[PDB]
């Protein structure tokens, strides 16, 4: 058709698409708040849209995101200064209120939903998944913690249908109390497990479920996630920890 | 035989579970294929079950009898022995009629032969698998976002054989049979038409190919990284934002500067796709009837 | 401590004991002094 | 600056010695333990492509060059323009990008995510520094390189580029375009992916993790999972870069011949040798 | 054996440094090496060591 | 919400004129006829 | 504790608070200079 | 619901009285019969 | 108030001036017919 | 643990011994040893 | 202590005389007309 | 344990214990090591 | 521990001899000094 | 056969009694057939 | 120990030299040195 000619449909449609984009993404966290609860100093040179229709997967009802934004999930630190741009400091321990490292949000109290009538993750022992017959099987095995000492036997799995993939390892204490934690920060050597996230004694700070078979979205943000609080911290500062913490590989 | 419980990864294996039903049709789906746990404590191991009809063995048939077109013509020049055919696998050639006979299917099997079979067989090799990627995009009620990444990917198909070479009078501008013939080609469209550095079409059509290592060099190292807090579940995270949509819109606000959703981040992957063979699209759309040199066009319009 | 609303932070008097004595250190060594550094300028050397 | 919930994720340490001496957020941009050294990076490296335009002759992007030096000077510099200000950006911008890959590791240590992200701008220093520190360093010094700029390495990688006679003959180039081709094959699906479960056609409910086995495997056949699409699209983009590298190990120092000579070791074969057949014949 | 504080010691003969250390902490260094330290050196060490005494005409 | 206050006009709105500054700069002062910078001279 | 729906701020009368010092008459003696700086360009030089 | 317009006519239809003023203004500058503001050299 | 005095105090005035002086020896280098032994050359 | 109001931390009294010695000398440890240091730098050599 | 001791200063402002010889070394050592070094055969 | 005053830290007179032999030692004899270093180079060989 | 016996140490004393034995043979099969084995011909 | 006896792995302290113990031991009857004819070809063919 | 015995010793003992032997009678069928079987005329 023509030597100059489509560009001029290219520089001017498709630089109005960073434009239309970087909102489409600046949705989720926006609009901008400071560090108490308070409308921000700005928003951004792509200013954020009043959200569309998002029909929930499981008629939940109605829910718009960008959504929850302020402060309706617990918060407390130590301010050492007053200035935004310097960090904040928790009060008591850092691996008490839960600031920092471990991080969470209030949630409402509803099973992760697919497809059959049932929620979306289970154990071996209610949904009978895979069993037992023949040789000798590694189920009931035990456990080391980041101080490098004894913890728990982990003695069922959390089974996956969809994805056909394991998700927690049930930490039984003697108590009989359960104890949840995470699939991809765990390396098994040899014969026992080894972890290098949380000590040995600091196990009963993550706490339990009600429900041994419900797995609400209330409860999928701390068991995951107290997994870095002690990656964060722990810890200072001389010692035994530093030839834990510095080198490696894996 | 039992099932192994390997030390914590981990897996447990999925036994009769096919997926959902409202649109699609699951008795032509006959059999769940035999599950080869491979270890499969990485990934999955699930096969089957599939769409089964006349949608579906004509793309098999027609991608079968293109790709039977070009293969006896590499059987053709052998001599009628295996061992030359696997020593040519490749050395071997076919093209279509001659830049003197072009849009004339009057060509015999002698000379310019088995190239008007393979694209009549792939033209029902690929304009109806791309009406599966758009039709079972619906088998349940989804969107057709599949086919808007498919239907500017048959664009950049839609100059080499098709536009270009038939508008043009030429088969000849249409490209070579195999595995190095097409090669002959890749560095034959770049002697001619002045090196397509200084066209910025084919040029930025490669500035849409060399970024989509700059979005997937990450998407699977960051989303194998916020896994450890339960991101992996790109549907509980989007509009209930999880523990690994905190884990991430951060990271790249503070690192390069600007973060995305759990709606957003496939939003620039597809903007890095549908771009690729559209702008190259546009970049062998141009490399015709305009200016046939593009150091004849990077001296006019560039530096003016 | 914690914070509460609109429009801290803010506020006073660490918005009016500081952050007004360390803002204008900006609007007035480079606002009207530059001026003074317009003087060696002004005619050097855009006249000729 | 901060997001809405960002008023907790605010804690310092994570950097190596000393303390927090560097490690103050500056806008949304993190200025961390690697930070003003960023910032000492970037604000001298700019004007290394304007350093090479007084004397070049050339100020525009359009053709500055910092030229590799001499291909015959020996182990020490080279001119000025030609080699040596080509020598000064050697530590500037390599100097930059670990003062970033490992300035990453002073956002993953701060809070606890997978060490997966210093990890995929690694390759990235791995396809790069098969250009300064790999080829150049042996066969003499570092004249077999490319000119810093946005065109003049253009037709150097098309003039200068046919060196090896036809590339597309090399097979570790070859299979480091299979990885790049590829690419962009599970991009184009997994971006439409998760934008057609919120929004359906109109008003339809949102789809679960169970709509991705009646899709998927109502396509192509395989389904390696919902997050074995982060674990086949980093098998994409990073090995674009290390059997690239391959052609670029091997090419040049070993075989600094035509590569278009490499394809003639398939007939040279006892069954075949004395025998040719198609094409050939 | 403890201060209560963090989880290691101070001095003393017995109960420590018997079996700390060379055990339990830096073991993968040894088990990852021997192929890396062992793997890329016959090529490269052995590359510049032999221009001494040859390479004297 | 949509656009606040006090963060635009210290650093992004004195870079969105300055742009609009040098778009319009860069045009007026090479066409054969203006100048008025380097046409005082000769 | 934050804000309620839309828009707050709002507000009535929050909304000519911060919304008419940096921006009312920060853009007005930036429109005046922009006819008072301008005037004596209206002349110099589209004139020769 | 579903789009905006406190972000579309504050931010975005006062952006397009600039993306569509000066396009053209350009596009009848670089065809050379208007000119109509260069009076000077003349 | 507040900002650092025992910290970023001697540290924002160290990395700060060879972040704007030392950089800045830069473009007098880039000179090759002014620099303070290039004169010989030219 | 945090305090009250104006200003910490600090730190009454440190408004003239921490944000005076090594805040206000530090435009003298610069500022005035510039006015000898430039006296032979102008000269070299804008005037060849 | 005003600054560190045992970490700005026993190997920190060792690359940093290390950070400002060897980057001016490739521009002394080098230059097109300086060498006495290299061109003693040619 | 850290103090009040200026510098503390400091730390008076940790800030004359170890300022002293590598602060002024470390840079006087980075100035016995560098102005010596010029006497053989200003001139050798610059003109050329 | 942290290095595999069962599997990997198995290859370590089994083959790793035979491998560093007679592939470093394969490049003085045919050598123009040491021969000693392609000497005999006549 | 590997090393020693059940089980193995094995075995704390390991490591300082593994990898040292996999080039010497089991290189000790190797090097009992190796060494000798190292010693032969100290002198053929080394030198032509 | 260490290894399995019905996978290393009964029939994969015989991928050992099977895959050992077999290769070193296909390099030396190109090579007329030897041959041994190919001539068989005289
Ligand atoms: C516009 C310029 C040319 C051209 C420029 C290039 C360049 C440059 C390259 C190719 C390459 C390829 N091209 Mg092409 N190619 C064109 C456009 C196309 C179109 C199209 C129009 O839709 C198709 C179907 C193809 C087909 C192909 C593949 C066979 C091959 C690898 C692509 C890839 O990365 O996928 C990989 C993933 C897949 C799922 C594709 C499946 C194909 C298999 C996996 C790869 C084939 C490797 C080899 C030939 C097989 C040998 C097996 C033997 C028995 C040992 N090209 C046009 C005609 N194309 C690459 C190549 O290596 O060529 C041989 C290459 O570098
Ligand atoms: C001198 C060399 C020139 C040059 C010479 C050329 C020539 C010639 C060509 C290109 C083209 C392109 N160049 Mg170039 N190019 C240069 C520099 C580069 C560089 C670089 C060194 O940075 C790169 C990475 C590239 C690569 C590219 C691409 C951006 C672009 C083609 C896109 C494509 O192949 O997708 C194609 C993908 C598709 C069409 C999707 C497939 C759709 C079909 C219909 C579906 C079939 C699928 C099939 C069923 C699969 C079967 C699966 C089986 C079941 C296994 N060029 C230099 C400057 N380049 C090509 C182009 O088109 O220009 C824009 C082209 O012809
Ligand atoms: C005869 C012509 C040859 C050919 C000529 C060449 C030449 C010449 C080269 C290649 C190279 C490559 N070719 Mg080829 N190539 C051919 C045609 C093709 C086609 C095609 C579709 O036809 C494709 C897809 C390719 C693709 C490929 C890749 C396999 C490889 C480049 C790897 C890479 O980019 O990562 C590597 C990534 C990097 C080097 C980037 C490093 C990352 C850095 C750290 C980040 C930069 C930051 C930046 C400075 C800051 C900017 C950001 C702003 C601040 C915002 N070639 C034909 C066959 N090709 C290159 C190669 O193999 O060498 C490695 C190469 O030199
Ligand atoms: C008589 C012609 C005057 C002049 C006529 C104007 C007018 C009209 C304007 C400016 C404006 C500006 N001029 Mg003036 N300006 C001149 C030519 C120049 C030259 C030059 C290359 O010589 C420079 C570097 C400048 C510098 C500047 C900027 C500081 C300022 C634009 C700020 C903005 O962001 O919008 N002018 C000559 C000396 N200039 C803009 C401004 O900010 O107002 C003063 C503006 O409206
Ligand atoms: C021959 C002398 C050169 C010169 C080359 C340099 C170099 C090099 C530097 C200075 C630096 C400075 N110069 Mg001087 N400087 C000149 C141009 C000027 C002019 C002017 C209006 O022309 C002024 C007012 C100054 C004054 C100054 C100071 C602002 C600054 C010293 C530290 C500081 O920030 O206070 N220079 C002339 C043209 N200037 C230093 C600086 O950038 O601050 C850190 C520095 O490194
Ligand atoms: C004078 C040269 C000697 C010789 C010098 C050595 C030396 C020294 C050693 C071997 C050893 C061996 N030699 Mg020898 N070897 C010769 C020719 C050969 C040829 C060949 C025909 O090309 C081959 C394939 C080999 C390979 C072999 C292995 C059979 C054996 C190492 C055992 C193992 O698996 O570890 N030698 C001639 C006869 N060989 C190693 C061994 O274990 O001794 C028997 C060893 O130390
Ligand atoms: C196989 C690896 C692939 C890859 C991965 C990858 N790239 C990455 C990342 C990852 C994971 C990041 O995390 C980081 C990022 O921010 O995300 C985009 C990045 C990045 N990839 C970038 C660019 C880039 N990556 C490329 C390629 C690739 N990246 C590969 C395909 C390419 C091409 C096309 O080759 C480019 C141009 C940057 C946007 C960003 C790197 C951010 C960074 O590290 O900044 C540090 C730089 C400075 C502080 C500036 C100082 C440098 C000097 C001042 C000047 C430098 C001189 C030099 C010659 C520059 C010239 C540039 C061009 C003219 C060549
Ligand atoms: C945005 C650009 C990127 C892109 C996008 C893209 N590619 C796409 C799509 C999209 C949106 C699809 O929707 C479609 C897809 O379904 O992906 C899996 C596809 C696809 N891209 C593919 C490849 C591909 N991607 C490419 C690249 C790219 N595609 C870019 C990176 C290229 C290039 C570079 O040219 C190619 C060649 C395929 C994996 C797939 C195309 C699916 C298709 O059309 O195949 C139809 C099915 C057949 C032809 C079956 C016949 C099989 C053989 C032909 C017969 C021989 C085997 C047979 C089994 C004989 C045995 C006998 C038996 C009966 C026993
Ligand atoms: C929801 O689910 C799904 C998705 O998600 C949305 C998807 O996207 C997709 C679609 C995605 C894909 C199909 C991508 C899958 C890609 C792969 C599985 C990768 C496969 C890659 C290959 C087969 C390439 C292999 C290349 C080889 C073997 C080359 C041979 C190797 C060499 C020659 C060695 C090179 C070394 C050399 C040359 C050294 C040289 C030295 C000297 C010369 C000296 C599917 C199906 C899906 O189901
Ligand atoms: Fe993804």
């Amino acid at each position: 058709d023509l030597a100059s000619l489509a560009i001029y449909s290219f520089w001017i449609f498709l630089a109005g698409l960073i434009y239309y984009l970087q909102t489409e993404n600046m949705r989720e966290g926006y609009p901008l708040e400071n560090e108490d609860g308070t409308p921000a100093a700005n928003q951004g040179p792509f200013p954020l849209p009043k959200p569309k229709t998002f029909i929930l997967p499981h008629g939940r009802g109605t829910l718009t995101v960008p959504g929850p934004e302020s402060e309706d999930r617990p918060i407390a630190l130590a301010r050492t200064a007053v200035s935004e741009g310097f960090p904040h400091a928790p009060t008591g321990d850092p691996m008490k209120d839960g600031v920092g490292p471990a991080s969470w949000v209030a949630r409402r109290d509803l099973p992760e939903l697919d497809g059959h009538g049932h929620n979306k993750i289970k154990p071996m022992k209610a949904a009978a998944g895979f069993h037992v017959s023949a040789g000798k099987n590694p189920i009931g095995l035990p456990v080391r913690g980041c101080d490098l000492e004894i913890a728990g036997k982990v003695v069922d799995i959390w089974v996956d249908i969809p994805e056909q993939m394991a998700r927690f390892l049930e930490v039984e204490l003697k108590d009989g109390s359960t104890r949840l934690l995470p699939m991809q920060m765990v390396k098994v050597q040899s014969n026992r497990v080894h972890v290098n996230a949380l000590s040995s004694d600091l196990f009963a700070g993550i706490p339990t479920i009600k429900s041994p078979t419900e797995v609400t979205l209330l409860e999928e943000d701390k068991i995951c996630g107290y997994v870095a609080g002690g990656l964060m911290y722990a810890a200072p500062k001389r010692k035994s920890v530093v030839a834990a913490m510095l080198a490696e590989y894996a | 035989a039992e099932y192994q419980n390997i030390f914590s990864q981990v897996q447990v294996r999925g036994p009769a579970d096919l997926g959902m039903t409202e649109d699609v049709n699951l008795a032509n789906r006959s059999g769940v294929g035999p599950f080869s746990t491979l270890l499969g404590w990485f990934g999955n191991a699930q096969l089957g079950p599939i769409y089964l009809g006349s949608l579906g063995v004509l793309s098999l048939f027609s991608g079968l009898m293109w790709f039977f077109t070009i293969g006896i013509w590499f059987w053709y020049q052998a001599g009628w022995n295996p061992a030359v055919f696997l020593r040519d696998l490749f050395f071997f050639s076919l093209e279509p009629p001659a830049p003197e006979y072009g849009l004339s299917f009057a060509a015999p099997l002698k000379e310019g032969g088995l190239w008007l079979i393979a694209s009549f067989f792939m033209f029902v090799a690929v304009w109806s698998w791309w009406g599966r990627t758009y039709l079972r995009a619906q088998a349940l009620g989804m969107g057709k976002h599949t086919a808007w990444a498919f239907l500017s990917a048959i664009w950049l198909w839609m100059v080499l054989g098709f536009i270009r070479p038939i508008l043009m009078g030429s088969w000849s501008e249409a490209v070579p049979y195999g595995i190095f013939s097409h090669l002959d080609w890749t560095n034959n469209f770049s002697l001619v038409h002045g090196n397509l550095f200084y066209n910025p079409f084919h040029g930025l059509s490669i500035a849409f190919l060399y970024g989509s290592a700059l979005l997937f060099a990450m998407h699977g190292a960051t989303i194998l990284a916020v896994s450890r807090f339960g991101g992996e579940r790109e549907l509980e995270q989007i509009a209930d934002r999880g523990t690994a949509a905190e884990r991430a819109a951060l990271f790249w606000r503070w690192t390069m500067g600007f973060n995305a959703t759990m709606e957003g981040i496939h939003r620039w992957a597809i903007w890095m796709a549908v771009l690729v063979t559209l702008t190259g699209g546009i970049g062998i759309l141009l490399s015709g009837t305009v200016v046939d040199n593009w150091y004849v066009w990077g001296q006019n319009h560039g530096m003016a | 401590a914690d914070k509460s609303d609109l429009g801290y932070t803010g506020l006073t008097d660490e918005q009016a004991q500081e952050l007004h004595s360390v803002y204008m250190s900006g609007l007035w060594l480079f606002s009207a002094v530059a001026i003074v550094a317009h003087l060696a300028v002004y005619i050097w050397r855009p006249w000729f | 600056a901060l997001l809405s919930f960002e008023r907790k994720y605010r804690v310092p340490g994570g950097t190596l010695v000393g303390g927090n001496l560097f490690d103050f957020w500056v806008g949304p941009f993190y200025v961390g333990f690697f930070g003003v050294a960023t910032f000492f990076f970037a604000a001298l490296g700019i004007i290394l492509i304007a350093w090479s335009a007084v004397l070049q002759g050339t100020w525009n992007p359009q053709l500055i060059s910092v030229y590799p030096p001499a291909l015959e000077y020996g182990l020490g510099g080279a001119p000025l323009a030609k080699g040596g200000l080509w020598q000064i950006i050697t530590i500037c911008a390599t100097g930059a990008f670990v003062s970033w890959a490992l300035r990453e590791v002073e956002i993953c240590r701060k809070l606890g995510i997978g060490y997966h992200i210093p990890f995929a701008f690694a390759f990235a220093i791995l396809a790069y520094l098969t250009l300064v520190l790999f080829r150049p360093v042996m066969m003499g010094a570092w004249g077999y390189a490319f000119p810093y700029g946005i065109w003049t390495h253009l037709d150097w990688v098309s003039n200068t580029g046919y060196t090896y006679g036809n590339f597309h003959y090399n097979p570790a180039h070859m299979i480091a375009i299979s990885f790049f081709f590829t690419n962009a094959l599970a991009l184009a699906l997994h971006g439409a992916l998760v934008l057609s479960a919120a929004n359906p056609e109109k008003g339809k409910e949102m789809r679960t993790p169970d709509h991705e086995d009646t899709f998927f495997r109502d396509l192509v056949g395989y389904s390696i999972g919902t997050l074995g699409i982060h674990r086949l699209g980093l098998l994409l983009s990073l090995s674009a870069v290390f059997f690239s590298a391959l052609c670029m190990i091997i090419t040049g120092t070993i075989w600094f011949d035509q590569w278009v000579d490499w394809w003639q070791w398939w007939v040279k074969l006892p069954w075949w040798a004395n025998i040719p057949g198609g094409i050939n014949g | 054996a403890d201060k209560t504080i963090f989880n290691d010691h101070l001095n003393t003969n017995p109960k420590t440094n018997l079996r700390l250390w060379v055990a339990f902490q830096m073991m993968k260094g040894a088990g990852w090496a021997g192929g890396v330290f062992f793997g890329t050196l016959l090529l490269i060490g052995f590359f510049r060591v032999v221009g001494r005494m040859l390479p004297i005409q | 919400w949509m656009i606040f206050d006090p963060r635009r006009v210290f650093v992004a709105q004195g870079v969105f004129l300055f742009l609009l500054a040098v778009m319009i700069h860069l045009i007026l002062l090479s066409t054969p006829s203006y100048n008025w910078l380097e046409i005082s001279a000769a």
